[PDB]
């Protein structure tokens, strides 16, 4: 099976906490540290391209 | 700026310019992004650089 | 004057943000002309992050990248446009085909 | 999430207006877009006597 | 000028406020209400590709 076209639109996956949880700030200070340290990208590679 | 050039082998000259009957000695020259060193150019370029 | 002096993607998006939230807005230029970092020694935030920390403006609408050391001191919205760091060079000429083409 | 059965969601949960109404999304960790999938339309092979 | 290669990471621009500014949540809900209607891409087209 094969893709055609590009993207139709923009969407995204975010980490979601119930509203007002005390998780909501440490989760973001984690995710943004993973982005600024390049860990998300090898988590993508290890599953889409190595495998 | 620009002229109707009248270019030879060992020199280049011009006509109908802002002055007339002034001619330039021929030479060779590197350009932007170099690419004068490109061997398929450089072969031709080093040949054109002379009346050999 | 006002906002019509400025045209651009962030001016359009500022007009959309205003049209949704109901407030008026006044586009202003960062005084030091920088995006913003914190000093090594004085620890002063410069740039628009400085302007925000020192209460110069209620909001910032610029190509300011969501970054962790800024999330320490200010809050960012969801991304309105994505990107990555990349490489700009002067392009070479379109190559003439080889002598043995 | 919203009715307290789960303390956090870590999954391909798309950030949307109608979901941020009731839960808080972090900054996105992976970009995507909607796209079409079909059967691969016969990426062909020539014969030796083509 | 010309681009080469891919990108070294991925990031984005976010509308920023002083911490605890009351605008943070209605601005986030605005950015979503815009992207869910394609307004952000339409504006990107108008300033990158239509120019
Ligand atoms: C679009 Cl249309 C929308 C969003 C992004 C990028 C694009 S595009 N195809 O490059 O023009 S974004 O930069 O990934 N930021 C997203 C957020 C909106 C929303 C939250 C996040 C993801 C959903 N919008
Ligand atoms: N290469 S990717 O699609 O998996 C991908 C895409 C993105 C990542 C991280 C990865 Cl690994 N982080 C950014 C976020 C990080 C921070 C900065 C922007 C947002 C906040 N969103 S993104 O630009 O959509
Ligand atoms: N990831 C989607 C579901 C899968 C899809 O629609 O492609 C969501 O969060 O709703």
């Amino acid at each position: 099976t094969m893709k055609v076209g590009g993207n139709l639109d923009s969407k995204g996956y975010g980490i979601a906490t119930p509203k007002g949880s005390s998780l909501g700030t440490p989760v973001n200070l984690a995710v943004l540290k993973l982005s600024e340290q390049g860990v998300l990208d090898k988590l993508k590679n290890k599953w889409w391209y190595d495998k | 700026e620009e002229v109707m050039t009248h270019s030879g082998l060992w020199r280049t000259c011009c006509l109908e310019g802002n002055f007339k009957g002034l001619c330039k000695q021929i030479d060779h020259f590197p350009e932007d992004a170099d690419y004068e060193a490109d061997t398929a150019e450089y072969f031709l370029r080093a040949v054109r650089a002379s009346s050999i | 004057e006002g906002n019509e002096r400025y045209e651009g993607y962030c001016v359009d998006l500022a007009a959309e943000i205003a049209k949704h939230c109901g407030f008026k807005y006044k586009l202003t230029i960062v005084g030091d002309g920088k995006y913003g970092a914190r000093d090594a020694d004085t620890k002063i935030w410069n740039g628009m992050v400085g302007e925000l920390v020192y209460g110069k403006a209620d909001i910032a609408i610029a190509p300011l990248t969501i970054t962790l050391v800024r999330e320490e001191v200010i809050d960012f919205s969801k991304p309105f446009m994505s990107l990555g760091i990349s490489i700009m060079i002067k392009k070479p000429q379109k190559s003439k085909p080889g002598v043995f083409s």
